[PDB]
């Protein structure tokens, strides 16, 4: 069970990067780069 | 006086009711930002990066007069908001860690420990605020430790910042600050 947090425009590694944000139901808040295929 | 000094000294080490960004590069924020990002690059690609975001004090589940009656501890709990980076991928994995319970100073210098009022005694020339917030240092450079220890010999897919890190020696450094804690004769 994954939950679809939404996209968000984090900077890391220093600069921006667009994620999918998801929130793993157990948890963790995964964090998912646009720029990868899956 | 010296009391009033002294709270404020470790009042402003642990900046607990201040807002994440403004807080000043003081006592423990100064040693998480310093101390952290710990990375781990090593293989050719990627390894990981661990960075601090933020910390957060709990509030106090008991007051001082609860704490004195009821025989209790007088501490907020301490909380981090670690970041995992492969840079392998791009995933970010965000998680608040605990990282033991802080001590509270009441209006005296005093703590509250299992009902006892005990005083760290500064002897001195380095304030309590900051002989906390050296030692708070040194766990924490050995907490970095376990982190760095786990990425070398984890699988990186399956590790995360909840994983990586181990509380205990930052524990086991406060543990010994506070527990050489003296009793009060007010």
């Amino acid at each position: 069970v994954g939950q679809y947090l939404g996209l968000e425009t984090r900077e890391v590694l220093g600069v921006k990067r667009d994620y999918l944000v998801l929130r793993y139901k157990g948890e963790g808040k995964l964090y998912l780069p646009v720029e990868q295929l899956p | 006086p010296l009391t009033e000094i002294q709270v404020e000294s470790y009042k402003k080490a642990l900046q607990a009711d201040v807002p994440p960004e403004k807080r000043e590069n003081v006592g423990i924020q100064a040693a998480f930002k310093e101390t952290f990002p710990i990375e781990e690059g090593d293989k050719g690609k990627g390894g990981l990066v661990l960075d601090f975001l933020e910390y957060r004090i709990g509030d106090p589940p008991f007051s001082q007069d609860e704490c004195r009656e009821k025989d209790l501890t007088y501490q907020a709990p301490l909380y981090a908001r670690l970041q995992l980076i492969h840079k392998d991928t791009g995933l970010i994995k965000e998680d608040e860690v605990f990282l033991g319970h802080l001590p509270l100073m009441t209006e005296d210098g005093s703590f509250i420990i299992n009902g006892a009022d005990r005083v760290i005694v500064s002897q001195g020339g380095r304030t309590v605020g900051e002989l906390m917030a050296d030692q708070f240092r040194v766990g924490l450079a050995r907490l970095a430790r376990g982190v760095r220890e786990r990425m070398v010999m984890g699988s990186p897919d399956t590790l995360t910042p909840a994983k990586l890190v181990n509380s205990r020696p930052l524990e086991a450094a406060l543990r010994e600050f506070f527990s050489r804690s003296q009793l009060s004769q007010f």
